[PDB]
């Protein structure tokens, strides 16, 4: 009310707006899954487009060979974090020769997310990723919100409607976490998934957008015809 | 942050005006009135101090009238000490002039500079504007004798009879009245003393409450010299023209 | 570049200017102009290090234009060479300084007199009746002593000229290919084509 | 450093900052700019509110960027040094490494791309003065008539005014003027120019300023009584 | 006041929405992609008779194989188009290639929420950025000052663009020649423009492989309105 | 982090005033009283040491300042404003004129250079005025003895004698009736002491009063011999028995 | 004084066919008259079917193949996967080696 | 009413934020006491340890700034911390640059002005603390120098600050009144730590226990704190008396 | 009034209610404590499991800086984690330095004077954390617990966060019951019993236990995270308490 001009401003009940406000931004964007087993984990994003004549917004970003992330809220948000994502994965690549662990991907979106709420003139970022990669640890899958808060999951599903395929998820959890060593079978668990978050609309061919990574499996995107198959 | 407590010194009203400007104009309203009067054979500057006090020390006293180089010099009307701050850039922008091409710079080129300072106050910056107005009198040999003035908006105009400060639209009507092109520094003199003396908030005109100057080619031959009055010259000259 | 000359008679100044660029063992022009217009009546004359001098010659050409639009005014001959005399002794203590040597001749129209400046890279100002740059002036400035008078015309100060380029060509070791005459008066700049 | 964003959109997509420059253009002294077959004419009202003023020195309106292009402008006359100063700087900047004088196109765009910078930079306002820039390209005889305007749009006119009441001196020109037939010579864009100011000026005294350019940089300001003359034969024609 | 990249409770930033509103208030530009090229056009929208409207460039030229339209607060494209010619010219010389199209978009787009308290605010002007490159072939990009484009098979901006959307959503269809979208874009401009269409107050460009980006002459574009008329007549 | 105050926090009001300079003023007039008075061979400063508690020492806390050997100052308003006033006055005299010259600047051109500090104080970014009014005593070669003003505003006026603060009104128009062309030093002082007696509530002596002059060279606090050209400081902080002395014949 | 630059020696050869090409290069590695690897590789598979070798100073080497490799990488992430032709990877590798125009690598690269 | 947020002149000539720091000051509720000796400077504080929970060793107003030269502080311990730090690099640089210790009066200036810069501009807020320096410097001999939000500074006899300072000012008015002199005339520290300890029972009329108190003692070159046992041995001593 | 809606303001009481708004996010937190033992220091914090999707051991709150020192906080977990950062930097370069690794004294009043800063500006936010943490140096062992408006002090126990109060009732026990001292092994079963009783203000969500432990003869001085059967073996004493 009077406490969200800017972020650097804390409510009478220790609430940050401008934070919750773009957590909002997040609830408007578009639906999108993440889910995992021990030897696989899985993206899964309804794309929206802006009319019949448009095309539709690409949800789904590679960070580097062996990690990526899906996007809901501001995709321009998004761009500047894959892209700090891109150099912090590269940094440990060419300095370490080490391919950079899920959970210090998140701890680093973590810290960049929360100097923009403690300071003046700027703002928090307006959108939520779920990071999923293959590691030295295995598969793994995160959520970053723009407060800072970062989550290692299962599974997982952010955008408007996610509460559908959250609880699928929740529902399905001791069915999808064994499939290992099937990547096609992980996928039609996850867009068993996002199923549950769709009304009047469903699943077409340029509307479906999905991403694997794993054991023996770079981080790839799948687009179009390639998706047929699970629709 | 520090945004609520910001009074945007450089912005534009509804109708297109510089508040800032104008205000400071108001400010300059109040301020003693300085009358600059322009002859064929020389310059008059003239300048009523604000309301003195009986233990002020007059003689060694310089409020109004500043001497920019030897052949230019301005009458100050508005705060005093943002004057003194432009004059010193004044000062030093004629020495860089006469350093560079080794002739003294030209009147117009001062005022033009100077100028342009106090315009830049109500562009950027974010700073409150200088509350001053100069009349410039000087001579170089370009145009000769010249007046002009400048104000907070940093916009400046030629004259050949100017009044700057207190009661402007009266001092202004009367020279506009009494002035006409062929006339002397003596006769400029005369007038520039008249108008105070009628356009004056005091009872009466005295040699304690005025600083006067005169720049004419009254030296030896082709050449500028500036005359800033002693009080007993300014008690002299307001006898000889029947004021006191 | 290399010779660069100028002579201020009676009612001109006349400045003379090498037209042979060479680089190495090559002659690369026979036909070069070694000079600038400031302004209407104010000419400037260089030589000096390669690049340098064009560089700076037509970064004070640019100045003293921008001035005249500005004031809607030319600049005294005195004053554009006090403008340039101090961008040379600003340049000499610079990081990488411009080896450029200068002669400004010019008409001052309030004056009624012609006037000759010599500048060299240092920074080092003289007003001349005649004067040279380089080499020249080991040569011309003797031959000037005993020929020259403050009274002569432009054309007895071409003919004063001609002596010098001859005396040159002569005993100079290097082929400067002859030289451009330009004439400052009362009625501007031009140039002769026949020398 | 001062960092205040003063130009910034408001709910119904306007920048006031930029609109309430252009209410500053609207106070200023009337310019008009109209455009021969040869020639270029710039004219502009001088306010008579101002009497015992010094015109030697006083600076005048139409100001010359280079020998072969002139600027007039409308609005607040401090800001209007600014742009001229720049454009002057960038006349002999172009000249120097193009080997070549402005076009009267880019060094409108150039005038134009300046005032567009201060409407979305911080810590300063934008400039309340509007222009007409008007010349000849180099070797070209083709007139050119430009305007600029705060929000930094700029635009070509056969005939275009800026300033107080331009709005009525805009009507005059918009039916007196005939594209398909321009005024053929000097004399005939200079009465058109002086007829369309004596609609809002006052008296044709020392209140009306007329600059003429043509081709190969010859620009001149006309004197009192050239203009006067002018001023004098329009007014016996249109007792009738 | 209140901060410059201030978001709303809905979870918008509240100068990115605003200058969406400016947008809306500019001129109508429509573009058309086909396989045979991508079409633009505009309408130039003169404010008084006596400006000369040949003046009035709304359309222009990035590189040989992207053109680009704009609509809103023109004056502010400038700067957005001295970058997209750069990067242009720049990806060329670092590479030996033309650049992608979406590439080029996606560098202009990095401006756009370059603002803050950088530069002092968001453009006030919308981008159709059409072109053609060996990948993804004729394509066409809306790019917006909230950092977001999208690709359109066809699209309008400006005032009339809703009503025109709602035309264009009909007429297109992925067989359309070049000549047939042409006539498309000059019929739907007539229809939302206030003042009466023809060669001087409208303009159109298209983008092909072969030719490049070009800008019609008022003598080509003149022919293609006599067409046009001709064939809504003729049924 | 870092001042993003850099806006001024002095703005002209409608009416023209610059509010936080009338503000600064009202802040000198709650200040307690001090006063100058000039006479033909030498300047005297006065001012009453209000003490903050009896257990303070009124000694460790001095109103009138030195700041050249021949120039001092005395305040009214609020003495922290005054003291880096006084600290940056001493430094601006040698890096602005001792340092180039090789002499202490004169009386005129330090107040000069003093004002210049408030004035910009006035305009700056994110800075309040200084909320006090310095009375600058001095002497110098070629202009003899002075006494200057200078106000929150920057600007500076020469007195023959003057006072400033709580009771300055009174104390004014005290002078007025007092002061001549004609007065010695030591009239000088006898009438600063009845001038300041006006004003002054509580115990009227040498402990509650503070009282400098710029008169004669004075050799004996050179702290040297040997250089004939230095002379000794013109300034001179009259002690307390010095002050009960002339409380006598009063 | 302190000499940035050594020479690691070896040699490399590259030639082209109608539809191939080969580069080698010898697995020998040496400073002044000791051997220090017999087998130490110095051509490389940079993706994109473009193999590289710079060779003369190793330390430069290593780092103008590291930083083009990288090159490489970065040409995926902002121009959608599109493959790096070898005309395109050529001129990216003169700016490479130009921007130390005025420090040099000390190597004769082919890719 | 922006001119009560920042430090600006109000109409009326006063900087409300420099008052509501001094209000800040009392937040603690506690009192602290100086007084000079012939050859000593006695601070003497109360120590308030509410919670059970806390290392009361750890609970401290008082601290030592340089060898010489000792600080009590009455305020927040977050600003109280801040001023401490910052004498403590401003004594130590001092002694760098000039060659000898800082005097207990110059580190009260040095603060003072540093106080006083906070409340001319405006994007620094004033500290809510009143520092009291207490040292027996080689030069001025037994000294307690006192600094505020406001930037005033002055030098002592003896002093007082707190929530219920003015009983205790009075209280030792009292005293100097009929002693007739500047200072405790007594030879050892420990008795002067007697007086100083006695006075303030007397004044604020509650008894302490060895817990209860906080002493800081300042000898020529060193100043040093009493722990638990050294007070209660004091506090024995005036018992027994 | 206006007082609240700028960092830095005193009000007319001589309160920064920012700081005591920043407060309230602490208050709003999951629970978090420190017990402080013979020889080191003892952490844990209550880690409310949301979802069934949460994968149990991998979302870990409590922080190690240097080697010897553990941090554990409650409210906004971002800002905690920024204190912790600099807290790494501040310990480095002290160590980089002086040799030696940072004493806790030393640290505390690092972060201390680091959030301080935070309430000196209104350009700032205040911190919306407390942090309790410690360890062991050269002079044995200590506990801190610092708040948002840079204050801290040493402490026998600490807790805050959303059931505070209850944790410090049994905190108070403890100190009263061992007054020679507790061992780390003790603290470690007694720290579980805290987290389980103080469970009971945020009971809607049942949650996951993490401790973490200094101490000198147990983990040789060196932070050390609490796993496996020592782990189970301290759950299962505080199931049996609540029973
Ligand atoms: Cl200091
Ligand atoms: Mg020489």
């Amino acid at each position: 009310n009077n406490y969200d001009g800017d972020t650097v401003t804390f409510s009478p009940t220790g609430r940050l707006f401008q934070v919750e406000y773009a957590l909002e931004a997040i609830k408007q964007g578009s639906v999108t899954v993440g889910l995992r087993s021990n030897t696989h984990a899985v993206l899964v994003a309804l794309k929206r487009n802006a009319d019949e004549l448009s095309s539709y917004q690409k949800k789904i970003i590679k960070c580097d060979e062996h990690m990526g992330l899906s996007l809901a809220g501001l995709a321009p948000d998004a761009r500047v974090l894959s892209n700090y994502l891109r150099q912090q994965c590269n940094y440990s690549s060419l300095v370490f020769n080490r391919k950079l662990a899920v959970e210090r991907a998140g701890h680093l979106l973590c810290d960049k997310a929360q100097k923009n709420t403690q300071s003046y003139g700027g703002r928090p970022y307006g959108v939520g990723l779920l990071i999923i990669g293959y590691d030295k640890s295995g598969a793994h899958l995160l959520e970053f919100q723009p407060s800072g808060n970062v989550t290692e999951l299962y599974g997982t599903a952010i955008g408007a409607r996610s509460q559908g395929a959250k609880t699928y998820l929740e529902r399905t959890l001791d069915t999808f976490i064994k499939i290992d060593g099937n990547p096609d079978e992980l996928i039609k668990a996850g867009v068993e998934a996002i199923s549950q978050s769709l009304r009047d609309e469903s699943l077409t061919v340029d509307n479906l957008s999905i991403a694997i990574v794993g054991k023996d499996t770079p981080f790839t995107i799948y687009d179009g015809e390639a998706v047929a198959k699970y629709i | 942050g520090s945004r609520r407590y910001d009074s945007r010194t450089t912005i534009f009203s509804p109708e297109g005006r510089l508040y800032q400007v104008e205000y400071a104009l108001e400010s300059i309203s109040h301020a003693g009135t300085a009358i600059g009067i322009m002859a064929s054979d020389g310059i008059v500057l003239a300048a009523e101090r604000k309301v003195t006090s009986t233990l002020l020390e007059q003689d060694t006293s310089t409020e109004k009238l500043y001497k920019l180089n030897d052949k230019i010099a301005v009458a100050v009307a508005g705060l005093t000490a943002d004057a003194e701050i432009l004059i010193n850039t004044a000062r030093i922008h004629a020495q860089n002039y006469l350093k560079t091409y080794n002739e003294d710079i030209p009147v117009e080129i001062l005022v033009r500079r100077l100028s342009d300072i106090k315009q830049g106050y109500t562009q950027h910056g974010g700073l409150r504007p200088f509350g001053v107005s100069f009349i410039y009198a000087g001579y170089d040999d370009r145009y000769g004798y010249q007046l002009y003035t400048s104000n907070p908006s940093g916009n400046y105009t030629g004259w050949k009879a100017i009044s700057v400060g207190a009661n402007t639209s009266a001092a202004q009507t009367l020279l506009q009245m009494d002035y006409k092109d062929d006339m002397k520094v003596d006769d400029a003199i005369e007038l520039a003393l008249k108008t105070l003396s009628k356009t004056t908030d005091s009872s009466a005109l005295t040699y304690d409450r005025l600083e006067f100057a005169t720049i004419r080619k009254g030296a030896n031959d082709g050449e500028v010299y500036q005359k800033i009055f002693k009080p007993q010259e300014i008690k002299d000259i307001l006898v000889k023209t029947g004021i006191t | 570049m290399d010779i660069i000359l100028g002579i201020r008679v009676q009612d001109s100044v006349i400045l003379a200017s090498s037209k042979a660029v060479t680089r190495g063992i090559s002659v690369l022009k026979d036909s070069d102009d070694k000079t600038r217009q400031l302004s209407p009546h104010t000419l400037m004359s260089f030589a000096g290090e390669a690049g340098d001098t064009v560089q700076f010659a037509e970064y004070i050409q640019a100045n003293i234009q921008l001035y005249s639009i500005r004031e809607d005014y030319e600049l005294s001959p005195q004053a554009v060479s006090s403008f340039v005399r101090q961008e040379l002794a600003k340049s000499i203590r610079s990081r990488r300084p411009y080896q450029v040597n200068v002669l400004i001749g010019g008409y001052d129209k309030k004056k009624n007199k012609p006037e000759l400046y010599q500048i060299d890279y240092l920074g080092t100002k003289v007003e001349l009746p005649y004067g040279a740059h380089g080499y020249s002036g080991f040569y011309t400035f003797s031959l000037l002593d005993h020929h020259y008078r403050p009274d002569m015309t432009t054309e007895e100060g071409l003919d004063l000229l001609k002596l010098c380029v001859q005396e040159l060509e002569k005993r100079m070791p290097m082929d400067f290919k002859g030289v451009i005459v330009k004439i400052v008066d009362k009625d501007g700049i031009r140039q002769v084509d026949d020398f | 450093g001062y960092d205040r964003a003063l130009s910034i959109f408001s709910p119904d997509g306007h920048i006031f900052q930029v609109e309430y420059a252009l209410e500053a253009v609207k106070r200023g002294t009337c310019a008009v700019g109209v455009k021969g077959k040869n020639c270029v004419v710039l004219g502009c009202e001088r306010r008579s509110t101002l009497k015992l003023q010094d015109t030697r020195i006083t600076p005048s309106k139409v100001s010359k960027i280079d020998s072969h292009v002139v600027l007039s402008f409308s609005g607040l006359n401090a800001d209007s040094r600014i742009l001229i100063e720049k454009a002057r700087v960038e006349a002999q900047s172009h000249r120097l490494t193009l080997e070549d004088p402005v076009t009267v196109e880019y060094l409108t765009r150039y005038v134009a791309g300046v005032q567009q910078r201060y409407t979305q930079s911080g810590g300063v306002r934008p400039f309340g003065v509007s222009t007409l820039i008007a010349g000849f390209d180099p070797r070209d005889d083709e007139p050119k008539l430009y305007q600029t305007e705060p929000s930094g749009i700029y635009s070509s006119w056969s005939a275009q005014t800026i300033g107080r009441n331009s709005k009525t001196v805009r009507e005059f020109l918009e039916k007196n003027y005939d594209r398909k037939e321009p005024p053929a010579t000097v004399e005939e864009c200079v009465k058109l120019t002086v007829r369309s100011l004596l609609e809002v000026v006052q008296t044709g005294a020392k209140n009306i300023e007329i600059t003429v350019v043509k081709p190969d940089s010859d620009i001149v300001a006309l004197s009192s009584e050239e203009i006067n003359q002018y001023v004098t034969q329009i007014e016996q024609e249109k007792q009738e | 006041d209140r901060g410059v990249s201030t978001f709303s409770p809905e979870g918008r930033l509240f100068q990115v929405e605003y200058s969406l509103e400016a947008i809306k208030l500019g001129s109508t530009a429509i573009g058309i992609a086909t396989k045979e090229g991508v079409v633009l056009g505009v309408e130039k929208r003169a404010t008084s008779p006596l400006l000369e409207s040949d003046s009035i460039e709304k359309i222009v030229e990035i590189d040989r194989h992207i053109g680009c339209a704009m609509s809103g607060l023109t004056a502010d494209a400038r700067s957005m188009i001295e970058h997209a010619r750069t990067a242009a010219v720049t990806h060329n010389l670092y590479y030996d290639e033309d650049i992608n199209v979406e590439s080029l978009t996606q560098s202009v787009c990095d401006l756009a929420l370059r603002f803050g308290e950088l530069m002092s605010r968001p453009f006030g002007v919308a981008l159709l950025i059409a072109g053609h490159d060996a990948d993804d072939g004729y394509q066409l990009f809306h790019a917006e000052p909230s950092g977001t484009f999208y690709r359109y098979n066809a699209k309008a901006i400006g005032s009339g663009s809703e009503g025109a959307q709602a035309e264009l959503l009909n007429e297109w269809h992925s067989s359309l020649t070049l000549k047939e979208a042409e006539l498309l874009v000059l019929k739907i401009l007539k229809q939302v423009m206030e003042e009466k269409l023809d060669e001087n107050n409208a303009q159109l460009s298209c983008i092909t492989k072969q030719d490049g980006f070009k800008i019609y002459d008022n003598e080509k574009t003149a022919e293609l309105i006599k067409e046009l008329k001709e064939k809504e007549a003729a049924e | 982090m870092t001042d993003r105050y850099s806006f001024s926090l002095t703005t002209f009001s409608p009416s023209g005033k610059l509010g936080q300079i009338d503000y600064a003023l009202t802040a000198v007039k709650q200040g307690v009283t001090s006063l100058g008075i000039k006479a033909t061979n030498g300047v005297v400063i006065a001012t009453e040491k209000k003490s903050s508690s009896p257990l303070a020492m009124s000694e460790t806390l001095s109103k009138v300042s030195l700041l050249t050997p021949d120039i001092g100052a005395v305040y009214s308003g609020m003495g922290p404003d005054y003291r880096v006033l006084v600290d940056k006055s001493r430094k601006v005299a040698h890096t602005s004129y001792k340092r180039i010259y090789g002499e202490y600047p004169p009386t005129k051109l330090l107040v000069s250079e003093v004002a210049k500090i408030m004035q910009e104080a006035t305009q700056s970014g994110g800075v309040r005025p200084f909320g006090v009014s310095l009375l600058i005593a001095g002497h110098d070669e070629f202009n003899g003895f002075s006494l200057y003003q200078v106000d929150p505003s920057g600007s500076y006026f020469p007195w023959k004698a003057t006072a400033i603060g709580k009771g300055s009104v009174a104390a004014k128009t005290f002078l007025e009736k007092r002061w001549n062309d004609e007065l010695e030093l030591e009239d000088a002082i006898h009438i600063a002491l009845l001038t300041l007696k006006e004003s002054v509530e509580g115990e009227f002596n040498g402990d509650t009063i503070e009282l400098a002059i710029i008169g004669d060279e004075n050799p004996d606090l050179l702290g040297y011999t040997g250089i004939p050209t230095d002379k000794g400081p013109r300034f001179r902080k009259l002690t307390s028995q010095e002050i009960n002395d002339r409380l006598e014949a009063l | 004084q302190f000499n940035p630059y050594g020479d690691n020696g070896g040699t490399i050869l590259g030639i082209a066919g109608e539809d191939f090409a080969v580069l080698a290069g010898d697995t020998r590695n040496i400073t002044d008259y000791s051997i220090n690897s017999r087998y130490e590789p110095k051509v490389f598979d940079c993706g994109d079917n473009i193999v590289m070798s710079a060779n003369g100073f190793a330390a430069d080497g290593d780092a103008l193949v590291k930083r083009f490799k990288n090159s490489v990488k970065w040409y995926h992430f902002d121009h959608n996967d599109k493959k790096l032709s070898i005309n395109s990877a050529a001129r990216n590798i003169q700016h490479l080696l130009y921007g130390k125009r005025f420090f040099p690598y000390y190597v004769h690269t082919i890719i | 009413g922006y001119d009560r947020h920042i430090t600006i002149f109000s109409p009326e000539g006063r900087l409300y934020q420099v008052e509501y720091a001094f209000k800040a000051t009392n937040q603690t509720n506690i009192n602290s006491l100086a007084v000079r000796g012939k050859d000593c400077t006695v601070v003497i504080s109360q120590k308030k340890v509410p919670d059970k929970l806390l290392d009361p060793t750890t609970v401290s107003y008082i601290f030592c700034i340089s060898r010489t030269i000792g600080m009590v502080v009455n305020g927040p311990i977050p600003d109280a911390r801040n001023a401490a730090l910052r004498a403590k690099a401003e004594a130590a640089e001092f002694r760098y640059k000039y060659g000898y210790d800082m005097p207990c009066d110059v580190l009260a200036k040095r603060m003072a002005n540093l106080s006083q810069i906070y409340t001319q501009r405006a994007y620094m807020r004033p500290l809510g603390v009143i520092l009291t320096f207490v040292s027996v410097d080689e030069e001025l001999g037994p000294s307690i120098y006192k600094t505020d939000p406001a930037g005033y500074y002055v030098g002592y006899k003896a002093t007082a600050t707190g929530p219920k300072q003015q009983e205790i000012t009075t209280n030792l008015e009292n005293h100097f009144k009929k002693s007739k002199i500047d200072h405790i005339n007594e030879e050892s520290w420990e008795k002067v730590v007697e007086f100083a300890i006695t006075h303030m029972i007397d004044a604020l009329g509650t008894e302490f226990s060895k817990n209860d108190l906080e002493v800081g003692v300042a000898t020529k070159d060193k100043f040093f704190t009493l722990s638990a046992e050294n007070i209660e041995e004091r506090l024995v001593a005036i018992a027994e008396q | 009034t206006g007082y609240d809606l700028s960092n830095s303001v005193f009000s007319p009481d001589g309160r920064n209610f920012q700081v005591e708004y920043a407060v309230k996010a602490v208050e709003n937190g999951t629970t978090s404590i420190g017990i402080k033992c013979n020889d080191g220091v003892v952490f844990a914090v209550e880690k409310l499991i949301t979802s069934k999707l949460l994968v149990p051991q991998k979302n870990v709150k409590i922080q190690v800086v240097d080697r010897h020192i553990g941090c554990v906080y409650s409210g906004l977990i971002p800002d905690g984690r920024h204190l912790v950062n600099r807290g790494r930097e501040e310990a480095a370069s002290f160590k980089k330095l002086y040799k030696t690794p940072i004493p806790i004294p030393a640290f505390a009043d690092r972060l201390g004077q680091y959030v301080q800063a935070h309430t000196l500006y209104n350009s700032v936010r205040p911190f919306g954390v407390s942090t309790i943490f410690g360890g062991v140096d050269k002079n044995g062992a200590h506990l801190y617990m610092l708040e948002p408006s840079g204050s801290y002090w040493g402490y026998k126990g600490a807790a805050t966060g959303k059931g505070r109060q209850s944790a410090k009732a049994e905190l108070e026990k403890l100190v009263d019951h061992h007054p020679e001292g507790l061992s780390a092994r003790e603290a470690v079963k007694q720290a579980a019993k805290i987290i389980y009783l103080a469970h009971e203000d945020n009971k809607e969500k049942d949650f996951e236990l993490e401790i973490s432990w200094c101490s000198l003869s147990e983990t040789n001085g060196l932070h050390k995270f609490v796993k496996g059967d020592l782990l189970q073996e301290a759950i299962d004493f505080a199931q049996k308490e609540i029973n």
